[PDB]
C-alpha cells in the first residue's frame, strides 16, 4: 500500500 | 511588529522550496500525452500526476514535514494533495481569460476543456470562483507558499496519527503568515482572515472533486487512463 | 487439396479482426507520451499499452476465444500479451535499418532507443535476431494473421483452466495454417515447421522479458512510469 | 483483481 508516495518520499 | 530571525528562515526555505519544484515557463508540460479537444483525462491525469510530485517535493522541505512519521506524510499528502494543487495552480489562472494559461495556445485550460475530462460544467463553477477570489487576494510569494504549507499541514484529515505535532506545525506557520502580512503587506489588515476562509473554501472543493474522481475511478475504461500516482494518491487504500 | 468452406471463415475473420486492430500508418501514436533519446520508456510504455488494447481486440474475434471462460480469456491474454506484441511487430520491422519504422523519423525504434527503457543491450539482441528471421519467412498475411492466434491459443501456459479446449481451438487453427501454406503458398513445404519453431522461440523471449519487467516493476520510480493496463497485464495478481 | 482486462474483454 503506498509504494510510489514512500519511495517519492524518501 | 517585526518578524524574528526564525520565522524569516521558515519564509526562505518556503519561497526556496516553492521555486524548485514550480516551472513559470511549464517546459516539461511537453512530455504529457497530448490535450485533445474523454478527450482532455489522458493530458489532464498527466498534468495533476506530474504536479502531485512536485507537491511532494515541496512538503518534502517544509520545515518539520521531514521529522513526521512516513504515515503521517502519507495521510497529510493523500488528503491534501488537490487542494495543493488547486492552490499552486492560481499562479496560472488569469482573469483576462477566465482560463489556466500555461505557456502555449495548447496548455490553454479554459472551462470547456476541464468538461472533456469526466466532470461537469456544474462543478467546474465553484473552482474558477475560487480562482478568482484567490487572484482577487493578490498574495506575494511569501503568502503563497505559507498557504499551501498551511493548507498541507492541516489537522483536519483522514488518517492522520499525530493530531497535535501537525497542529503544532501549521500554528507556527500561521503565525509567520499572520505576522508576514501585518509587517510587510499594506491594507492587509483582514487578508490573514480572508486567506484562512480559502482553507474551508477547498475543503468544499475537494469534497466535490473526490465524489466526481469516484465516478471516473470506477470505470476501468476511465481509470486505465489516469497514473500508477494519481490512483495511489487519490485511492481509499489505507 | 483445397481449403474447405470452414478454414476459409477462419482466414476471413481473423484477417479482417488483424485489419481491425492494426494501423499501418500508426496514426495514434502522436497520442503517446512523446519519445526522449529511462527517456524512452514513457513513450515505450504507452506504445505496449496501445497495443495490449489491440491485441485484446484481436483476441476478442478469434473464432472460439469468445466462448471460453473469463478467467481463461485472463490467463491466456496476460501470458501470450508481450509474444503477440513481438509477433504484430514485425510488420513494422526493417530489415534495410534493422529497426521498427512507425511513420515518422520520432517513431522509428532502433535498437539504441529501446536500451533508454530500462532494458539492457544483451537481452536486446534475440529480439532483433527474432525479428530478422521472422521477416526473413516473408508471410503471407493470413499466415501471420494465423501465428498470433496459434500463439494466444497455446495451451502451456500458467493460469490455463480448460486445456482441452484450447488445444482443440489452437489445433482446428494448426490445420487452417497447414492447409494454406500447402495449397496457397509455393516454396513452403518447410515453412510450417519453420513458424511452430518461432513460437518456442518466443517463449524464450517472453521469460527474458519477464525477468527485465520484474526489474522495472520493483522499482516504484520506473513502474510509475508504466500504465495500468500494462501493471495489470504484466502483474503476478491472480 | 484484472478489473481493466475484464471490461476490454466485455
Ligand atoms: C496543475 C496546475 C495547473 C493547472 C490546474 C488546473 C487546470 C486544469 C484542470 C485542473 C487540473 C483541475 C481538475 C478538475 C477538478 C474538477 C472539480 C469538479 C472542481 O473537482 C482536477 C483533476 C482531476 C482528475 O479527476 C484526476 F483524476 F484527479 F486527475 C482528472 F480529471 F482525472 F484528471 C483542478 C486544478 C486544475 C497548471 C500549472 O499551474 C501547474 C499547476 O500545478
Ligand atoms: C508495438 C508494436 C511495434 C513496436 C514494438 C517493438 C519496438 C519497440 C520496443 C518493443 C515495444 C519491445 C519491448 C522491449 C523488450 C526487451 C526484451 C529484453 C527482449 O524483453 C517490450 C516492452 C516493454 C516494457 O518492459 C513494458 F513494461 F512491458 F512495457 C517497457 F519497456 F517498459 F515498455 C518488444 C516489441 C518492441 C510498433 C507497431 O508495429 C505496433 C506494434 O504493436
Amino acid at each position: 500500500k503506498h509504494k510510489i508516495l514512500h519511495r517519492l518520499l524518501q | 511588529h517585526m518578524l524574528s530571525d526564525e520565522q524569516m528562515q521558515i519564509i526562505n526555505s518556503l519561497v526556496e522550496a516553492h521555486h524548485k519544484t514550480y516551472d513559470d515557463s511549464y517546459s516539461d508540460f511537453v512530455r504529457f500525452r497530448p490535450p485533445v479537444r474523454l478527450s482532455m483525462l489522458p493530458h489532464l491525469a498527466d498534468l495533476v500526476s506530474y504536479s502531485i510530485q512536485k507537491v511532494i517535493g515541496f512538503a518534502k522541505m517544509i520545515p518539520g514535514f521531514r521529522d513526521l512519521t512516513a504515515e503521517d506524510q502519507i495521510a497529510l499528502l493523500k488528503s491534501s494533495a488537490i487542494e495543493i494543487i488547486m492552490l499552486r495552480s492560481n499562479q496560472s489562472f488569469s482573469l483576462e481569460d477566465m482560463s489556466w494559461s500555461c505557456g502555449g495556445p495548447d496548455f490553454k485550460y479554459c472551462i470547456n476543456d476541464v468538461t472533456k475530462a469526466g466532470h461537469t460544467l456544474e462543478l467546474l463553477e465553484p473552482l474558477v470562483k475560487f480562482q478568482v477570489g484567490l487572484k482577487k487576494l493578490k498574495l506575494h510569494e511569501e503568502e503563497h507558499v505559507l498557504l499551501m504549507a498551511i493548507c498541507l499541514l492541516s489537522p483536519d484529515r483522514p488518517g492522520v496519527q499525530d493530531h497535535v505535532r501537525i497542529e503544532a506545525l501549521q500554528d507556527r506557520l500561521c503565525d509567520v503568515l499572520q505576522a508576514y502580512i501585518r509587517i510587510q503587506h499594506p491594507g492587509g489588515r483582514l487578508l490573514y482572515a480572508k486567506m484562512i476562509q480559502k482553507l474551508a473554501d477547498l475543503r468544499s472543493l475537494n469534497e466535490e472533486h473526490s465524489k466526481q474522481y469516484r465516478s471516473l475511478s470506477f470505470q476501468p475504461e476511465h481509470s486505465m487512463q489516469l497514473t500508477p500516482l494519481v490512483l495511489e494518491v487519490f485511492g481509499s487504500e489505507v
